[PDB]
């Protein structure tokens, strides 16, 4: 079975550097052109760099030329991408992808790894501000009601949200975060509950952010 | 040189034939490859060198390439064939190029319109000299939405951040939009609305200062 396993991705700041590697197995690594191809979240595919079977030829996308360097170790079945002078727009999943054959003209990918995520951001680590999203009027009395928590301006991902310490999970919708222009994230978590429950029952959202060692409870009231 | 252009979206009924085209200036003189990518997964090659099929790829996938157009044909399209499809070529100038991708849907669920919930800034956030209006969009299918805000019927572009739709846990989609203002801005218009349009029609929620 052809296998390509990439690693070394992670968070890093613009201007900084990172080295990715890809360990290959299940084919004769030495006789194929190998590529790096990247995918920005929710975007299409962009070829980055490729290297001939014998390391006689190396090619780069113009977006990346002069900052990335590709190399291979035929003795260890391993491919490297040294990425320098990182920019925010280099943020993407990076796939290692075997070419069809050995030479540049054969460089179209046939097999791809699962890829490694590279997040390039200048944001500093920051715990969220947690605000209540009070239930207002939407459905009615003897109906259901929606209330929530706004988790504003944190970095990096991820944040965990529970309600009443994990005791309330039914009716909970926690939405994927928005990445703002500030480079900071925000998300929301809403719970739907009986309207008649408002002001006899209490609803506290618990917001956990490991990076900033932040643990915040917020009581959400009418 | 080399842009390859694909239609963003193609739909087929089960058992109908899907055709996804990929266009470029004399693409007929390159070797076209096609990749299928499912959510959260690596691309998989389905056709290479215009019309050849890797072993393991069902015989319903076939390819063609002439002139300015290359085409991937799937006959008897099945539910599992739902994915993004990318065409790819190599050329001396730009090396490996990819089309922008084409999402293929096999008419899979019934349509569902979005639920929209819109929260005004909290009294807590206004005391901290900020204000965010939060617009939550859920339970829609298929998964594309267009969101817009107004400050008393007057359009807003400033201060708006919107996520892209993500598949839920019941086969429908969710998104969110946030409009960040200052407290004075927030008091300076008499009302505000997120207007959510889902293939078809427009849903709206509105809020006013207190």
């Amino acid at each position: 079975q052809v296998q390509l396993v990439e690693s070394g991705g992670g968070l890093v700041q613009p201007g900084g550097s990172l080295r990715l590697s890809c360990a290959a197995s299940g084919f004769t690594f030495n006789s194929y052109w190998i590529n790096w191809v990247r995918q920005a979240p929710g975007k299409g595919l962009e070829w980055v760099s490729g290297i001939a079977y014998d390391s006689s030829n190396t090619l780069y996308a113009d977006s990346v030329k002069g900052r990335f360097t590709i190399s291979r170790d035929n003795s260890k079945n391993t491919l490297y991408l040294q990425m320098n002078s990182l920019r925010a727009e280099d943020t993407a999943v990076y796939y290692c992808a075997r070419g069809l054959g050995a030479f540049h003209w054969d460089m179209q990918p046939d097999y791809w790894g699962q890829g490694t995520l590279v997040t390039v951001s200048s944001a500093s680590t920051k715990g969220p501000s947690v605000f209540p999203l009070a239930p207002s009027s939407k459905s009615t009395s003897g109906g259901t009601a929606a209330l929530g928590c706004l988790v504003k301006d944190y970095f990096p991902e991820p944040v965990t949200v529970s309600w009443n310490s994990g005791a309330l999970t039914s009716g909970v919708h926690t939405f994927p975060a928005v990445l703002q222009s500030s480079g900071l994230y925000s998300l929301s978590s809403v719970v739907t509950v009986p309207s008649s429950s408002l002001g006899t029952q209490t609803y506290i959202c618990n917001v956990n952010h490991k990076p900033s060692n932040t643990k915040v409870d917020k009581k959400v009231e009418p | 040189s080399y842009e390859l252009t694909q239609p963003p979206s193609v739909s087929v009924a089960p058992g109908q034939t899907a055709r996804i085209s990929c266009s470029g200036d004399n693409i007929g003189g390159t070797f076209v490859s096609w990749y299928q990518q499912k959510p959260g997964q690596a691309p998989v090659l389905v056709i290479y060198d215009d019309n050849d099929r890797p072993s393991g790829i069902p015989e319903r996938f076939s390819g063609s390439n002439s002139g300015n157009t290359a085409t991937l044909t799937i006959s008897g399209t099945q539910a599992e064939d739902e994915a993004d499809y990318y065409c790819g070529t190599w050329d001396m100038v730009t090396n490996n190029v990819f089309g922008g991708g084409t999402k293929l849907t096999v008419l899979g669920q019934p349509k569902a319109a979005p639920s929209v919930t819109l929260f005004p800034p909290s009294s807590e956030e206004l005391q901290a000299n900020k204000a965010t209006l939060v617009c939550l969009i859920s339970d829609f299918y298929p998964g594309a939405v267009t969101v817009a805000w107004k400050a008393d019927s007057s359009p807003v572009k400033a201060g708006v951040e919107t996520t892209t739709p993500s598949k839920q846990s019941n086969n429908k989609y969710a998104a969110s939009s946030y409009l960040s203002l200052t407290p004075e801005q927030w008091k300076s218009h008499r009302s505000y609305s997120c207007q959510v349009t889902h293939e078809g029609s427009t849903v709206e929620k509105t809020v006013a200062p207190t």
